[PDB]
DNA sequence: TAGGGTTAGGGTTAG
């Protein structure tokens, strides 16, 4: 915007060039020795113009600028400057470092495909600007920059931040299904989906495991008492947790899959009083882990159960990739195998495995 | 044309290879074998080595040690061996507890389950899943796993019916593989497309003819005299694009050429191969691997961790090292720099990092 | 030592020429086919001492044997077309055809005479052969080539190494002389003298010189399982290094003359209180280690500091090595190559059940395990290391189990007398190998074979004696 | 200083 200060008074000269050094000037720690400051006075007021006078000014009220998406996800990039807008997913508060961490899912004209990313408010600024909530649309600039330990690419909040708030949250938040792909498509590079479903079949098991851990210091335990109790926790509490790892594909790509929890579960076609059961009968050793491939009436039923075809089966999945969009970390050669079909090894040049992660899990 | 098959080396590119490939029967029985690789199948350029067919059983045939089956998909038919698991050391059962008498009893229904899926007849929907074998000039699938389908409705056979075209028309129906992309080894001879990969291409160039001489420090118009670098830059995209003079066209040439060796010094200093001193030469560079004084006294900054006290954790920050250095030998200090200083020093066990970012002395 | 310059010894014909004791070879055809490596030890005038050297062999030309046929069949109808069989029909039938269909370039020929007297039958005991020779960059005829004068065809897949030993009449580690060394401008070897010869014709056998001294550690170390997903963790591991240990003699006394400890921390629990200040008060050589990448970054640069060159223990191949490379892997520990001589970057596929990639793990470098060289020697009840103590040096031996280990970081007595008794293990596993005096029994068998000496070790008997054959 | 720990696993025969 175009604002004109309307400044009372006499018509002093120079007022409007440089604060007087003998009258009153004061500058903030940040601003010590600028060129140019004008302190404003408590008489003055502000206005706003009209477009039709300073069209040609106004004329570049375009977009706010934001920064190229090559440059927002690139480590070598030095500049810890950047700009964007963005819909709020969710808000959640971190507590021990008060944190309100924000995920936003970008907007740009670029890439139809955005990538999701983490904006995190500090102690600084903590009662954070009004209108900040989930599913409404905010435009950020001046965000500070870093990339963490695990090459993951974050957004913090500096003192040179402004964030401007351009719609207010929907009424009725509607519903939207996610895309149906082969899983052929994420192979190629070609601005392909990472939240999608597909109709595959269960090939194999790799491992599967069972715990029943302290709900404070999340150590195993056995018949609902904790390793270190009496030292890390005040009580006895138990919960269950689990993991399972398959390997389906969908007559175009291989892909392995990662579970937990009830959806561990749900894999397995079990009902729940039988995962009941399983689990009950689970809590008495502590631990039941298998690793069929990789570097007891319990363990011969889920061997049995892990091949036979009550679980190789063929589902619907909606997966969701492993490696975060924010993460960048490109290093991956083709290996080389020894595949032999006929008594008669050959070397092929093989791609990495890809690797998933399940949200939902229902029959066909 | 004798159309050439793929090499025996790219086969795994393909994502096809290690899926079970949805194929019509007739298809499978008309594929040409592969002459590279006996027991590999070729359809479209496609190496195929696995199927998943779907169909009415029409004749059962047992001997001692396999089932034979015949699948038909209303296209064709084709035989589906099924090879016989031995139950050999079956398990015993023992009166144990309750709960575990349950789990018994558990197990033996599943196993009654199994038996009871895994038992086929004449005119029931059997799905096969395998690899395709010849024997006796007879094309056959080798069953890995299979079960009989409990179709009453007749949805399943349906369903695939009609999403087979889709299959074929989005994904068999397509050319080949990925492998580096068409002509991405080299640029099809140093002429190339791209003015800034011409840049970049003698970039890297130059930086492979500094380091295999050894060159402690350099000029620009050093770089000039090498005869091969300017060859390998004397290209027709930046001739053609420097014909801003008439007068000085040999001139301009050169000040092109001197423009994309500094846009090709620069870009080296980006990674920090490269630094700068405030010696009076705009055009003077020394390769940081070269810089012994500067390991020296970046390995001396860590033994001492950065000046910090000894009950503080033991290390430093990347971000520590580089204010320290900065404050300590030279404000004009570059991050690459530092980090191509830091990895030299790791590789010749001076060293060891514990976290990423984070270095300790030994 | 610089490296601009090497360590050239005058010749009896005034020509300067390297001299090296070679111990190791290694062969890598897939990335670098037509290449055999040479590891060994050379003497350096200025510290009147010996250190590693890496020796880089190039070009080496591939052998094959044709059998001409009696009489002339057409291969399409396998019918005789009347007309004999010579040899420049022979060669004329190869240049036209296997050339062509091959894509080979270059190759030369020569008419010799070879013996046949094996399993294969119609092959004549006396004959003539038609020797090709060519580099290994060409592809790889196939074994079964079948051509119109030609019948069977021999030396299809003969590995650079063993033509390369076979054709230098090289018998185990000898002394070598190697005429006309060029320097390397890309080092490429851990070691600290690198050299390349253009020709394998270049390199002879002297067999004057005693064997020199060698560099050997014994080292062991304690592992946790994790109670989460079965993994088998480091918590702390030593050991022990002598200098100048020799390979014609006694064992010297003492066995050691330096040795190191280093000790970790699981991921949960902590150390005990005023660790720190107790070790300093013992004033005994421990590096306390953060985590297990510091841990592992530290035992890889003492390994490559020191530079052994025979790394001997209890039960390496089958359970520490396999152990340790997934600990690397997981922690993503860089520079995992150190652990050998070659500069690489892929590790080999871990979990094999011949174990040859874990073989590879370590080529340029010893690993003797004393439970191996043990079996091959005396009988035993057992062969687990308290058994091996009990019978040879008649000593008892405290057995930890894994259940106290997560107890013993309640107190500091506990860590040092955990940390002691991995010294003490690894104190009697050198002196069970000095006792039974496995390294001149492996050179003097390596020596009669003729085999290289690293495979000895392995207790491949019908290795060493099909090399001898 | 901001993701938990992290890596990689099955790749063959029988008539």
């Amino acid at each position: 915007q175009v604002y004109r200060l309307v400044a009372p008074g006499p018509a002093t000269p120079m007022l409007f060039e440089k604060d007087g050094s003998s009258c009153i000037s004061r500058r903030p720690l940040e601003l010590a020795g600028c060129a140019s400051c004008l302190t404003v006075q408590d008489n003055w007021t502000l206005e706003l113009e009209s477009s039709q006078d300073i069209q040609d000014v106004l004329d570049a009220n375009k977009s706010l600028p934001e920064s190229s998406l090559t440059d927002l996800l690139s480590d070598n990039f030095t500049d810890s400057l950047v700009s964007f807008s963005a819909e709020i997913l969710s808000r959640t508060l971190c507590e021990p470092r008060r944190c309100v961490k924000l995920t936003v899912a970008l907007e740009t004209a670029e890439c139809e495909f955005p990538p999701h990313l983490d904006v995190y408010i500090e102690d600084p600024h903590l009662p954070p600007s009004l209108g900040l909530l989930p599913g409404a649309r905010v435009h950020f600039s001046q965000l500070e920059k870093r990339v963490s330990r695990s090459h993951n690419v974050y957004c913090c909040f500096r003192s040179s931040t402004y964030v401007q708030v351009l719609s207010f949250p929907p009424e009725t938040t509607i519903s939207v299904p996610l895309p149906h792909i082969y899983l052929a498509e994420l192979l190629q590079g070609g601005q392909s989906p990472f939240q999608a479903t597909a109709s595959c079949h269960i090939v194999s098991v790799f491992s599967l495991q069972l715990f029943w851990v302290c709900a404070y210091c999340t150590s195993i335990c056995r018949q609902g008492k904790c390793t270190r109790l009496g030292s890390t926790c005040p009580t006895q509490t138990a919960i269950s947790q689990a993991i399972i790892r398959l390997l389906v594909e969908d007559g175009t790509a291989e892909a392995v899959v990662t579970c937990r929890n009830h959806h561990v579960a749900a894999a397995l076609g079990l009902c729940p009083r039988e995962w009941a059961s399983l689990l009950d009968f689970v809590q008495v050793p502590g631990r039941v882990v298998l690793q069929f491939a990789g570097p007891e009436p319990m363990t011969m039923f889920l061997w049995t159960l892990c091949t036979s075809p009550s679980v190789l089966r063929p589902i619907v999945l909606s997966f969701e990739l492993e490696r975060k969009p924010s993460k960048i970390v490109p290093l991956e050669p083709p290996r080389l195998q020894r595949f032999q079909c006929g008594e008669l090894p050959f070397l092929t040049h093989v791609n990495p495995r890809l690797r998933l992660s399940c949200l939902s899990i229902r029959e066909s | 044309r004798c159309e050439e098959e793929t090499p025996s080396l790219l086969w795994g590119l393909d994502p096809v290879f290690l899926a079970f490939a949805k194929l019509y029967i007739r298809d499978i029985l008309d594929m040409k074998e592969s002459r590279q690789v006996p027991g590999v199948f070729l359809y479209n350029g496609h190496p195929i080595k696995q199927v998943d067919v779907l169909g009415t059983v029409i004749g059962v045939r047992e001997r001692d040690a396999f089932y034979s089956y015949g699948v038909d998909d209303s296209t064709g038919v084709i035989n589906c061996i099924c090879w016989k698991k031995l139950n050999t050391e079956s398990v015993s059962a023992a009166p144990s507890a309750a709960r575990e008498l349950s789990l018994t009893s558990q197990l033996k229904k599943l196993q009654e389950t199994i038996e009871q899926k895994t038992k086929i007849e004449i005119g029931d929907t059997i799905r096969v899943r395998g690899s395709i074998r010849t024997y006796r000039e007879e094309r056959e699938i080798h069953a890995t796993t299979y079960y009989k389908v409990d179709d009453p409705v007749w949805n399943i056979q349906i369903a695939r019916m009609l999403e087979l075209p889709t299959i074929y028309r989005k994904v068999y129906d397509q050319p080949f593989h990925s492998s580096a992309l068409e002509k991405e080894e080299a640029l099809s001879n140093p002429g190339a497309l791209d003015l800034p990969s011409l840049t970049s291409l003698l970039s890297e160039k130059a930086k492979e003819f500094l380091m295999e001489n050894r060159v402690q420090s350099f000029y620009q118009q050093e770089l000039e005299m090498v005869e091969s670098l300017l060859s390998l830059a004397n290209q027709p995209v930046i001739h053609s694009a420097s014909s801003d003079q008439v007068n000085f066209k040999k001139d301009t040439t050169s000040k092109a050429i001197h423009s994309i060796f500094k846009n090709a010094i620069q870009l080296l200093q980006e990674k920090g191969l490269v630094f700068q001193k405030d010696d009076g030469f705009d055009n003077l560079y020394y390769v940081t691997r070269e810089d012994k004084d500067l390991h020296r006294k970046i390995h001396r900054i860590i033994q001492q961790d950065c000046q910090k006290p000894n009950h503080m954790e033991k290390g430093c920050h990347f971000l520590h090292i580089l204010a320290c250095a900065r404050l300590s030998i030279r404000p004009g200090l570059s991050e690459a720099v530092l980090q191509q200083v830091l990895e030299l020093l790791e590789d010749q066990s001076d060293i060891v990092s514990t976290m990423e970012h984070y270095y300790t002395a030994f | 030592v610089d490296s601009s310059h090497l360590p050239l010894v005058k010749g009896a014909d005034e020509e300067q020429v390297f001299h090296f004791y070679w111990l190791d070879a290694y062969e890598d055809q897939y990335n670098q086919p037509g290449v055999v490596f040479l590891f060994g030890k050379v003497w350096i005038e200025s510290a009147e001492t010996h250190v590693s050297c890496c020796v880089m062999v190039k070009n080496i030309e591939r052998t094959l044997y044709f059998l001409p046929r009696e009489m002339k069949i057409d291969l399409n109808t396998g019918k005789e077309t009347g007309t004999p069989i010579s040899m420049k029909d022979v060669y004329e039938e190869f240049d036209e055809k296997i050339a062509t269909k091959y894509k080979i370039m270059k190759f030369k020929s020569k008419p010799v005479e070879k013996n046949y007297a094996f399993e294969i039958p119609d092959v004549p005991e006396k004959s003539e052969y038609l020797e090709v020779k060519y580099s290994a960059e060409m592809p790889q005829l196939p074994q079964d080539l079948k051509g119109e004068t030609f019948s069977h065809v021999f030396g299809t897949n003969t590995s650079s190494l063993e033509l390369f030993l076979m054709n230098r009449k090289i018998k185990g580690p000898c002394w070598l002389e190697v005429k006309s060394p060029q320097l390397l401008n890309q080092p490429v070897s851990w070691c600290k003298v690198e050299a390349m010869a253009l020709k394998p014709d270049l390199v002879n056998v002297i067999k004057d010189v005693s064997p020199p001294p060698l560099v050997v550690m014994a080292f062991s170390m304690k592992t946790m399982q994790n109670a989460k997903n079965h993994q088998n963790e480091i918590i702390a591991m030593a050991a022990l290094v002598h200098h100048s240990f020799a390979l014609d003699k006694a064992a010297p006394k003492p066995p050691f003359q330096s040795h190191f400890c280093v000790v970790s921390k699981p991921k949960d629990c902590i150390f005990p209180y005023a660790f720190k200040e107790v070790i300093e008060k013992k004033n005994v050589k421990v590096e306390v280690a953060a985590t297990e990448r510091t841990l592992l970054g530290f035992f890889l640069a003492k390994v490559h500091k020191i530079d052994p060159d025979i790394i001997v223990g209890h039960n390496i191949y089958g359970f520490e090595l396999e152990v340790l490379l997934q600990r690397i892997n997981v922690c993503k520990a860089p520079h995992w190559s150190k652990i050998g001589r070659l500069k690489r970057s892929n590790m080999p596929k871990l979990g094999g059940r011949s174990g040859f990639g874990e073989r590879n793990a370590t080529c340029g470098r010893m690993i003797c395990d004393v439970e191996i060289s043990a079996k091959e020697l005396i009988r035993c009840k057992s062969y687990h290391l308290s058994e091996l103590v009990q019978q040879i040096l008649k000593t008892e031996r405290v057995v930890i189990p894994m259940e106290n280990i997560q107890n013993m970081y309640s107190e500091s007595s506990q860590l040092l007398y955990l940390l002691e008794h991995t010294w003490k293990d690894a104190k009697f596993i050198l002196q069970i190998m000095c006792e039974l005096n496995v390294l001149p029994l492996a050179l003097q068998i390596t020596n009669i074979a003729g085999n290289i000496m690293s495979r000895t070790l392995m207790g491949g008997r019908s290795e060493r004696n099909e090399f001898l054959l």
